[PDB]
């Protein structure tokens, strides 16, 4: 499910900012 | 009508403060400082105590030299020039701010409930009327923060915050800029980025918009509509621009959705003849009273346990560290506005 694929990815938790 | 004479009104005051910035309004020796309330790519914010008053607030921390070894010198003056003149009622308030020879300092009200992105993971998602009430708050905001020409561009989870009343507090101004018109800076966050600013053309306020959707289609769905592994995998997903939608999204919603998911300019939601008022008057939004939601006379759908002034069980802990002040000033002509 779309659900199972986010959770078991690397980018679940807090999601800094980028600036280049 | 009336949101025309408030909005004039409104700019009236913006400007007055955006051309005699606020300096200066505090000092380091008037707080104890807590606990690490969160961080960002270069910044910490800690609960602090100011001692005259007894109040708690939330400290945002930058290091001067990691703001130039960044490149976000610019940035930084744009956050704290605009945050001391804007005045919404969801939009956090900066209280003081400051700078030593190492630091730079903006104090807010301290908002106790916590990021929204916690409550959103905890829970999994939100339902499309709890949802809808927090984005409610993000369209006047930018309706708001627009009339001003001021563009956002970092709207997520992580930088709403849920006040004692259950109602948003928009925080970190980092990316914020008045602008007429056209910028270039590769900037935010990379599952909010609109695919304009993905592919480096220019791009305007519209961005913000499309940030709405991913904010609403995550609210709702508890994942992004574009995510993978790696940044460069996420922009590749939203250019692509194919959007799929949970099976419990009503109709209502994902067409919203699609109208503020578009990838064409000439089509996106917040970006036409009509503005913000495709999107208030959409059917998504029916039972949306805008009025009463700018008044906070609506019932919120969750209200965060509170425990007393200075409690923080809402928030993640973090490791702490030493705030060092150097006997020596660093950077002190680049930051001379601050
Ligand atoms: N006014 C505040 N009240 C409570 N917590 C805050 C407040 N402002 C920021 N925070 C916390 O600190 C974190 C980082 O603040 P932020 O402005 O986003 O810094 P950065 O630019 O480094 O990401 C936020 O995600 C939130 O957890
Ligand atoms: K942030
Ligand atoms: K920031």
């Amino acid at each position: 499910t779309t659900y199972a694929d986010f959770i078991a990815s690397g980018r679940t938790g807090r999601r800094a900012s980028i600036h280049d | 009508e009336s949101v025309k004479e408030f909005l004039a009104k409104a700019k009236e005051d913006f400007l007055k403060k955006w051309e005699t910035p606020s300096q200066n309004t505090a000092q380091l020796d008037q707080f104890d400082r807590i606990k690490t309330l969160g961080t960002g790519s270069f910044g910490r914010v800690m609960l602090v105590k100011h001692k005259e008053s007894g109040n708690h607030y939330a400290m945002k921390i930058l290091d001067k030299q990691k703001v130039v070894k960044l490149k976000q010198i610019e940035h930084t003056l744009n956050e704290k020039r605009i945050l001391q003149a804007v005045n919404f009622p969801f939009l956090v308030k900066l209280e003081f701010s400051f700078k030593d020879n190492s630091n730079l300092y903006m104090v807010m009200e301290y908002v106790a409930g916590g990021e929204m992105f916690s409550h959103l993971r905890r829970i999994g998602r939100f339902s499309e009327p709890h949802a809808r009430f927090y984005a409610a708050q993000i369209v006047l905001t930018f309706e708001y923060l627009h009339s001003l020409d001021l563009i956002y561009r970092d709207l997520k989870p992580e930088n709403l915050l849920i006040d004692q009343q259950g109602y948003i507090q928009v925080t970190d101004f980092g990316f914020a800029k008045r602008v007429k018109g056209r910028t270039w800076t590769l900037c935010g966050t990379p599952e909010y980025l609109a695919p304009e600013i993905i592919l480096s053309k220019g791009y305007n306020k519209a961005v913000d918009w499309w940030a709405l959707g991913v904010l609403i289609y995550e609210m709702a769905a508890g994942y992004p509509p574009f995510f993978a592994d790696q940044p460069i995998q996420i922009y590749e997903k939203i250019v692509s621009g194919k959007v799929r939608f949970p099976s419990h999204f009503s109709s209502d919603l994902k067409d919203l959705l699609r109208n503020l998911l578009q990838v064409d300019l000439t089509k996106r939601f917040g970006n036409l003849k009509n503005g913000v008022n495709d999107i208030k008057n959409h059917k998504w939004f029916a039972t949306t009273d805008w009025i009463a939601i700018y008044q906070r006379k609506v019932e919120a759908p969750f209200i965060p346990k509170f425990k007393g002034p200075g409690d923080t069980s809402n928030f993640d802990d973090y490791e702490e560290e030493e705030i060092r002040v150097s006997i020596n000033e660093k950077c002190g002509k680049e930051f001379t506005e601050f």
